[PDB]
């Protein structure tokens, strides 16, 4: 499952500049299904749980702007979901904080909290790859 | 204005 580029998320990290890719593909399947009136309450609950399936890709390294390496993470969804996800910033802002965590817990350790989404570059990195 | 990593 190759996945399709959606956003990308610039952010920190004590150790310098750490962006994450959020992708999506067909074939994940998504955690069909609920609308913002369930989910923004059982938030406050039902965990653990919880659904959002992503993908949390490798690490990979890529060059910034002023030529310095950095950090890049893969994040994948189902894009069934993305289009939901795309016009509501309530569950943009959720997702990103599910990728922030389950990152951190997998690679360790320290990632900013605190985040910048860019607008005009949807990936930084190639991109990768994955687990077909 | 932007980023430093884009495409005062």
């Amino acid at each position: 499952i190759q996945p399709k580029p959606g956003f990308c998320v610039k952010t920190n990290s004590s150790e310098g500049k750490v962006f994450i890719n959020i992708c999506h593909s067909p074939s994940i399947p998504p955690p069909a299904d609920v609308t913002e009136d369930e989910l923004l309450q059982m938030l406050e609950e039902d965990q653990a749980g919880f659904r959002i399936p992503m993908s949390l890709g490798e690490p990979h390294a890529e060059l910034d702007a002023k030529g310095q390496g950095c950090t890049a993470y893969d994040v994948a969804v189902n894009s069934n979901f993305y289009l939901r996800m795309q016009n509501s910033d309530f569950l943009r802002e959720l997702v990103v904080t599910i990728a922030r965590e389950g990152l951190e817990d997998k690679y360790g350790l320290q990632l900013n909290p605190e985040w910048r989404m860019l607008k005009y570059r949807s990936f930084l990195g190639s991109i990768s790859q994955q687990n077909i | 204005e932007l980023d430093s990593d884009d495409e005062s």
